[PDB]
């Protein structure tokens, strides 16, 4: 029954679907909101879990938010998957860096060790307090009291 | 003969008429097939053709971040600088996708096939290359005292590792190349690099500048960690003042474009990495723009001088490049050399081509004397004011 | 919730989704001229019960 409902729907979900971010959140009623007056004094608003889209090809396009992984986990600065075909929100994704920052994560450098690397000695003594100490023997920092 | 006369003018009509059917048979124009190599790939081709691997649009993955609704999925970041979240095709597993790596998806279904192949970017730096060039050997002055130097630092790790590990040496890093135009930095590199037999790149850093600050320096990475990668190259960098000029601002001006591409060649040399074997040489037209870090051993073991060239070598310059061409052999070619004055690499061999061109226009299978004079004479007044040298040299 | 999924963005596919817009001027309060904000300006409607 959900799949035969979300049929209509199901067509567009699928490829090619864009991503995008999000403007607002907006944490309101699950499903339908308020009823607005005049001829007919009924909804014209039925927004559920809502967020409002900034497209990321310049365009802002309106959506209610998908009942599974609601508006209210979504934040500003998050990725969250957006349908091409007809805008609904396809998934939800967390947020995440530039493939030039991919690079510059870890690689680790391997040892020359301190009695190995000649000379330099009160040298040694003021790089391995300074950088290595407070990461790995931070008991001790903080035993001292500084930052 | 008469007959087949008529043919040479009719051939150019009977080509013109054909044009619509040798067009679609052989290729260009009209339907465009080679029919020899297209013809092979064909029954391949057809699974490329029915998918939507056409398009396969450019783009490069941040992250393979999988989620829900089709499961497997990547997020791009095209090269014109918007990201879209796609699609994986079965055709490959989302092993074959890596984060940071190019990757291809389509426009009107977005979803990979086949990963692009990562890093070569740069289409600009690449028009510049031949790989493995040298005018000739006997206008070097073949072995020069030069030459010999070059070679211990740069032929010998390319050619054998095994000797360096043996004794026990670390490996050698950089030469720094250095002089005023025309001493010849170039020419010395293509000869060791034929010699050594490693594949040569050289580039010129004036293309791994270009559009804005920061689009040239993606140039200069991609590249230089490229050829890391491959065992046993050999990179010549061309001509640095346009990737390696001075430091500063002033807030009238800056130099900012041209050192963000300097500083980023300078780093990758040695890496914050130990060192590879892979062996870069840098040429640069002025000893007076350059900063410590390029200088520091390892980025740069020992500096070479191949300004003005020593007392050797401008006579070997012209007696091997007098070897080569047909000269008169009773005028000492030494002579001539050493009338030179102050002489740049590039104004030595300037006589011998002045000299031989007027052996070339009598048209004698040697030279003669006056032809010599003429040419050592006039090199001698005004060439030698002229050249790059006495303006340049004072600076440095 | 999943069935949850299937209502709201039911709303959505009437439109072929809903697009942001705002009120580029009030000409009248029926008819309004509205700059959207994916790109070109329109002149709109309203509902009745709005």
């Amino acid at each position: 029954k959900i799949k035969e409902n979300s049929e209509k729907i199901k067509v567009n979900k699928t490829l090619p679907y864009l991503v995008s971010n999000v403007i607002e959140l907006l944490d309101v009623d699950p499903n339908d909101q308020e009823e607005d007056g005049a001829n007919i004094d009924l909804d014209s608003q039925r927004k559920g879990k809502c967020a409002v889209i900034k497209t990321s090809t310049r365009q802002t396009y309106f959506l209610p938010v998908i009942g599974l992984v609601d508006a209210e986990k979504l934040k500003p600065g998050d990725l969250v998957g957006v349908n091409k075909d007809s805008y609904l929100i396809l998934e939800t994704l967390p947020t995440e860096y530039d493939s030039r920052v991919k690079a510059m994560e870890v690689d680790e450098r391997p040892t020359e060790q301190y009695s190995d690397i000649g000379g330099l000695d009160k040298q040694i003594q003021e790089l391995v307090e300074a950088i290595v100490l407070p990461m790995n023997h931070k008991e001790k920092f903080e035993n001292l009291g500084i930052q | 003969q008469s007959t087949y006369s008529r043919q040479i003018k009719q051939v150019e009509d009977d080509i013109q008429q054909l044009l619509k059917k040798i067009n679609e048979l052989t290729g260009i124009k009209e339907s465009d097939t080679g029919l020899a190599p297209p013809a092979l790939w064909d029954l391949a081709a057809d699974k490329q053709t029915l998918q939507s691997e056409q398009p396969l649009q450019v783009a490069r993955c941040t992250k393979i971040i999988n989620a829900d609704s089709e499961d497997p999925k990547y997020i791009i970041n095209v090269k014109q600088f918007a990201k879209f979240v796609v699609d994986l095709s079965d055709q490959v597993a989302p092993t074959d996708i890596e984060e940071g790596m190019r990757v291809g998806v389509d426009r009107n279904k977005y979803q990979i096939h086949i990963p692009l192949p990562p890093k070569i970017d740069p289409t600009v730096t690449m028009m510049q290359v031949e790989e493995k060039p040298d005018v000739t050997y006997s206008d070097v002055g073949g072995c020069k005292e030069q030459i010999e130097k070059l070679r211990e630092v740069v032929e010998t790790p390319l050619l054998h590792p095994e000797r360096f590990v043996n004794l026990g040496i670390e490996p050698p890093k950089g030469v720094l190349l250095f002089g005023p135009p025309g001493t010849g930095k170039t020419l010395c590199a293509r000869a060791v690099a034929n010699r050594t037999d490693a594949c040569f790149i050289p580039v010129i850093g004036s293309e791994l500048v270009q559009k804005y600050v920061g689009e040239g320096a993606r140039m200069v990475r991609e590249l230089f960690e490229m050829a890391r990668t491959k065992k046993a190259c050999l990179i010549f960098f061309d001509e640095i003042d346009a990737i390696g000029g001075a430091r500063f601002d002033d807030g009238a001006g800056g130099d900012n474009e041209v050192q963000r591409t300097m500083l980023e060649l300078i780093n990758q040399l040695d890496g914050f990495d130990p060192r590879g074997n892979i062996k870069v040489l840098m040429a640069t037209n002025r000893p007076d723009t350059l900063d410590p870090a390029l200088m520091r051993p390892g980025r740069l073991d020992r500096k070479i001088e191949f300004s003005l060239p020593d007392l050797e070598g401008r006579t070997h310059i012209f007696k091997i490049h007098a070897r080569s061409m047909s000269v008169e052999r009773d005028i000492r070619f030494e002579l001539l050399a050493r009338l030179c004055p102050n002489s740049t690499g590039a104004e030595i061999r300037s006589v011998c081509t002045e000299a031989g061109m007027f052996a070339i226009r009598a048209r004698r299978k040697i030279a003669t004397e006056k032809d010599f004079l003429e040419a050592v004479n006039k090199v001698i007044k005004s060439y030698a004011k002229f050249s790059a040298t006495p303006r340049y040299m004072t600076y440095n | 919730k999943q069935y949850e999924k299937s209502e709201n963005d039911l709303k959505a596919l009437q439109s072929v989704g809903q697009i942001v817009g705002e009120v580029l001027k009030q000409l009248t309060e029926e008819k309004f001229i509205v700059k959207a904000t994916n790109g070109p300006r329109y002149v709109v409607g309203c509902r009745r019960q709005l």
